[PDB]
């Protein structure tokens, strides 16, 4: 598992 | 959706061998991301391969990419050798309603590098070369007239210039801001997100140094330092290694209470047992300092002495200082004994 830029 | 050029989520449908503007020959789609796509293209004018970042045809993303473009153009006005640790934007244009940023072509990122080692870690020597370059990139960004916070440092955003060589650059300034022009509170990729961002506090360039500390341990162990499934779990995992944050920070943190509880006498505790008690998961043991490195796999290798691992551990603890005021800054990081 790999987060993961916060989005618009 | 845009006369059949876009799809239902705003991406350009990439087609191999398409030519844009009697200039760029699209070869292929090399990357898909939440903000757009990256394609390999050949530029006929300059006779070189480029990576074209094709942004979403929606205003919010277009508005954020214009700041990115602005930050990259600002960085390009400094002649210092230090800007070479930042990916270069060659130009930008609008094409069939997508904003497009043309970047130099780079090789693969450091997560992919760990993948070659089946996640056992790159060596300490390589980790140290990465560390010195990232500290220098951070020094560059801290130039007063830039004062740029990357805000999303992680292994996926650091790319090798070439698969057979150790030079790296930082990519994706899409979540970046300058000091004093902050915009979002939910920033940084979770594994690499600072306490200050977790606690809802004001933040500054130091948040990138925290990310770098987490990154460097991961590059050598092959595994994220703090792998939270959410913020609570993220905070608890930081607390397993570094203890309960100082009272003086917690008393100022708006979201102390998402993770912590403050007793009537002032002293702070974790909310009311899955996690190891605070400060008992020592980096000393995670790195395997006296037990031959991560997994004991560096026992007897040159450059991996107890002394070295002790310098590395020290630098990292300075990068993972809870206090942003005293957390090591790039200029001093570069002078640490780990780099002697
Ligand atoms: N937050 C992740 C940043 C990447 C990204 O890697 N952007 C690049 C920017 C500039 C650049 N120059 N050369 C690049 N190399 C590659 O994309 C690549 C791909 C596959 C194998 C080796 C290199 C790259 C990649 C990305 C990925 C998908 C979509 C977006 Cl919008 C951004
Ligand atoms: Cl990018």
């Amino acid at each position: 598992a790999r987060p993961g830029t916060p989005a618009l | 959706y845009n006369d059949g050029y876009d799809d239902d989520n705003y991406d350009y449908i990439v087609k191999n061998g398409e030519k844009w503007m009697d200039r760029y020959e699209i070869d292929s789609l090399i990357g898909k991301g939440s903000f757009g796509q990256v394609v390999k293209a050949y530029d006929r004018v300059e006779q070189e391969w480029v990576a074209i970042k094709i942004i979403k045809n929606k205003k919010a993303f277009l508005n954020q990419a214009q700041i990115e473009v602005r930050l990259l153009e600002l960085m390009n006005k400094h002649d210092t050798e230090m800007k070479y640790y930042i990916v270069h934007l060659k130009r930008h244009f609008m094409f069939r309603n997508h904003l497009c940023l043309v970047f130099e072509m780079l090789s693969y990122n450091l997560y992919d590098l760990l993948r070659n080692t089946n996640f056992r870690g790159v060596s300490l020597n390589l980790t140290r070369k990465f560390a010195q370059q990232m500290c220098t990139a951070l020094l560059f960004l801290a130039t007063p007239e830039l004062s740029i916070i990357h805000c999303d440092l992680k292994p996926e955003n650091i790319l090798l210039c070439n698969p057979k060589r150790s030079a790296i650059k930082i990519v994706d300034f899409g979540s970046s801001c300058q000091l004093g022009q902050r915009i979002y509170q939910y920033i940084q990729s979770r594994f690499y997100r600072s306490p200050e961002v977790l606690l809802g506090m004001p933040y500054d360039l130091a948040i990138d140094m925290w990310s770098l500390g987490c990154i460097l341990v991961e590059m050598h162990t092959g595994e994220p330092l703090f792998s939270g499934a959410n913020e609570v779990d993220q905070m608890n995992k930081i607390v397993e290694v570094l203890g309960i944050p100082p009272a003086h920070i917690l008393d100022q943190a708006p979201k102390a209470r998402k993770f912590f509880e403050k007793l009537p006498d002032g002293t702070w505790n974790l909310k009311k047992r899955e996690y190891k008690p605070p400060g008992t998961r020592k980096l000393h043991n995670i790195l395997g300092v006296e037990t031959g490195g991560p997994g004991g796999r560096r026992a007897g290798e040159s450059g991996h002495t107890v002394a070295d691992y002790l310098k590395f551990k020290d630098l990292i603890l300075r990068m993972l200082d809870y206090d942003p005021k005293t957390r090591i800054q790039p200029y001093y990081a570069l002078q640490h004994s780990f780099f002697k």
